[PDB]
């Protein structure tokens, strides 16, 4: 028998569920929703660290001139100074006064620092929804994960689940995201080689393994001091470090609906959006015949507790005299009122206590019993 | 927070403006208006009727007075001196 | 909730008020009508 | 506190007065019958 | 659960309130003014 119900996309709230094939006695079911994940596809487009400005030992030619060549290097940086006369600790480097020429050269690569301090450029598209649900399934807790797109049919203890689709497609990712280390921020980044000085992008490497990297730091070499061997230069800032500073708060923090956000692989967790539907194939196995359940009648409800709040603040005592002794599904035929059993054993003229939820503040609601209904009419404080 | 009823007589009626949407109150406003200009319609139109009634009798000599009351308060106060 | 025009209002208290309504603009039209058909009597008696 | 359904609920109550005497100590005595739901402590109280 | 009540200002004479919370059973409260001390602030003038 095919039971289909729909609950809000809330994670941490039991749903009771009333399960009523014809001639079978009813069954209720307690479903929670344990997590639900949006986990988007992700095509990495570049990574960014800080950069790290490789300068040699300048070429000072004594009574010559140096000459600079165009090297196939990122930010590469060349000039000769004429007129030196640089010193060291025991005396002038150069043999003649003038004439002597400073070849100056720089270039920019990834910091040492790359493979442990960096970021992910990603684009983002069309997340597939999955989610882990809670059935309190013949005295039993059971887990079923599920892909939430109506398709994905998984198995547990023969009965067949099928949930969603979600009638939210929301997702708390942009198009263009960008992750660092456990934070992800949703960012319109900048192309690969379009990198802007001081700015995310400076530097910007395809994969962190690759040897050729994009580099616009703004490197400009300046003329040596007078008689200083230095190679002198203006540089923009890393920009990987002031978006460190700059980057705010993370998706985790800002993200809508409650979304929890984690990394490895990048997923929004528990975004309270919408509703999810659900589909319940329950085996013949747990589907008893009305004739061979027990027959209630002579029932009367009392309400002696009830505070209407989130929880199950309300008590109830319901009277009843069954035909023979057997299980009995609790379920509540207002859905302004819900029952935290889903099943209780029934014996003759007897009793049975029951933990209810409500809003309201004058709880008038009818609960079932097997195939039976009784009208509980409840006085709830605030 | 909510252990009120709803309403009882309009007053609670009222409350609700704070609920659905903006418009609302002032339409329901407008639908009054037009239910008194027919209530107005038609007491002018019975003013009329009233006068179409007492019409013929309007000429002179006996006869009402007579009919003039039970008469729809006017009739008479009229048939005198 | 299920369908347009804000839908709100009362049983009992609701027809109180229902009831009254219909109830003078048609007794008001009847009336005209019979102060007429009575004038007509008295065109066709004179 | 104790909750009403922690304790007893009360119905077909009567009340006789079979000695009573108006004075500034308890010169009154009353005999209350009643039918309990269950056994328990209950509060007494005049609502005048 | 805040209980208030009023008593008269007479010493030895036993007060009994009830102490209704809703959906809590009735709770009886015996209140006795052992004492009523009116200390005035003293300024020595001599």
């Amino acid at each position: 028998y095919e039971h289909v119900t729909v609950i809000p996309n809330t994670v941490g709230v039991p749903y009771k569920t009333l399960v009523n094939r014809p001639g079978y006695s009813p069954m209720v079911l307690e479903m929670e929703l344990l997590s639900v994940t949006l986990e988007p596809t992700l095509s990495l487009d570049y990574i960014t660290c800080e950069y790290k400005t490789v300068i040699p030992s300048p070429y000072v030619k004594c009574c010559g001139t140096a000459e600079c060549k165009d090297k196939n290097l990122p930010d590469y940086s060349c000039k000769v100074f004429t007129g030196v006369y640089p010193f060291m600790w025991g005396g002038a480097y150069c043999f003649c006064d003038a004439e002597n020429t400073q070849l100056s050269e720089a270039h920019v690569e990834k910091s040492e620092s790359c493979k442990t301090e960096f970021a992910s450029a990603y684009r983002a598209h069309t997340a597939s929804a999955s989610a882990k649900l809670r059935v309190l399934y013949q005295g039993n807790n059971i887990t079923v994960t599920a892909y939430a797109n109506g398709d994905h049919a998984v198995t547990v203890k023969d009965a067949k689940f099928i949930v969603g689709p979600m009638s939210s497609a929301w997702t708390p990712f942009d198009n263009k995201i960008v992750v660092y280390k456990g934070d992800v921020y949703n960012m319109d980044y900048p192309p690969f080689g379009a990198g802007r000085p001081g700015q995310f992008g400076d530097i910007q490497s395809r994969t962190p393994e690759s040897k050729d990297v994009y580099a616009n730091t703004q490197l400009v070499l300046q003329r040596p001091a007078a008689g200083t061997v230095h190679v002198p230069y203006s540089q923009a800032p890393s920009g990987f470090k002031y978006w460190l500073k700059e980057r705010g708060a993370s998706l985790q923090h800002t993200a809508p609906f409650g979304c929890q956000i984690a990394t490895n692989p990048v997923r929004a967790v528990n975004c309270a959006v919408g509703n999810m539907p659900i589909s319940i194939d329950i085996p013949e196995a747990a589907f008893t015949r009305v004739v061979d359940a027990p027959s209630l009648t002579d029932m009367s409800c009392e309400v002696p507790a009830c505070t209407h709040s989130s929880d199950f603040g309300g008590v109830a005592i319901i009277k009843y005299a069954a035909s023979k002794k057997g299980k009995c599904a609790v379920h509540s035929m207002t859905n302004a009122v819900t029952i935290r059993e889903a099943e209780i054993e029934v014996e003759g003229n007897s009793q049975l206590q029951i933990s209810f939820s409500t809003a309201l503040a004058s709880a008038e609601f009818r609960v079932q019993v097997c195939s039976t209904q009784v009208h509980c009419a409840a006085e709830c404080h605030p | 927070s909510t252990n009120g009823t709803a309403h009882g007589h309009p007053h609670e009626i009222i409350l609700y403006y704070y609920e659905l949407y903006p418009t609302m109150t002032v339409v329901i406003v407008s639908v009054a208006s037009f239910v008194l200009l027919s209530m107005v319609g038609t007491a002018v139109g019975m003013c009329v009727c009233a006068r179409r009634r007492c019409i013929t009798p309007y000429e002179l000599t006996p006869g009402a007075t007579v009919p003039f009351l039970l008469s729809l308060l006017c009739c008479v106060r009229t048939t005198k001196a | 909730h299920t369908t347009l025009g804000v839908q709100d209002i009362s049983t009992t208290a609701m027809s109180w008020v229902q009831k009254i309504t219909g109830g003078v603009g048609l007794i008001v039209a009847v009336a005209a009508l019979i102060l007429i058909v009575v004038l007509c009597v008295s065109f066709s008696r004179h």
